[PDB]
């Protein structure tokens, strides 16, 4: 039990030199816009199906 | 363009309404533009839900002595 306590003491501490980031980045990367009626223009995300509908002047 | 509500407090609480974005807590993503640290762009006509999110968040962790 002494053996496998001191050898689980530094199982983990080379795992938790592995990983660096955790937070996934959520950028918004919008494909070609799509005109609709009343020069209405929408952008759909790429990774998440995001739309975004604006007006361009 | 767009035409929406700009929505101005602390950090805190625009990271908070981001991970609900993220997780479609309000079931869609409503929460569309981010324009600043501070500052973010949303559409009006789910804003009920969002100040109902903030008090339930804000009311949680408050222990009402009633």
């Amino acid at each position: 039990k002494k053996f496998d306590k001191k050898v689980k003491e530094l199982r983990r501490a080379v795992r938790s030199s592995v990983w660096k980031r955790e937070t996934i980045v959520h950028q918004h990367e919008y494909g070609p816009e799509e005109n609709l009626e009343d020069d209405m223009y929408r952008k759909t995300c790429t990774m998440c199906g995001h739309e975004l509908t604006y007006e361009k002047m | 363009v767009l035409k929406g509500v700009l929505i101005e407090c602390d950090p805190a609480m625009k990271q908070f309404l981001l991970y609900l974005d993220e997780s479609n807590a309000l079931g869609k993503k409503f929460i569309i533009q981010d324009i600043d640290d501070t500052h973010v762009f949303v559409i009006a006509e789910l804003v009920n839900v969002l100040q109902e999110r903030v008090g339930e968040l804000m009311d949680q962790n408050a222990f009402s002595l009633t």
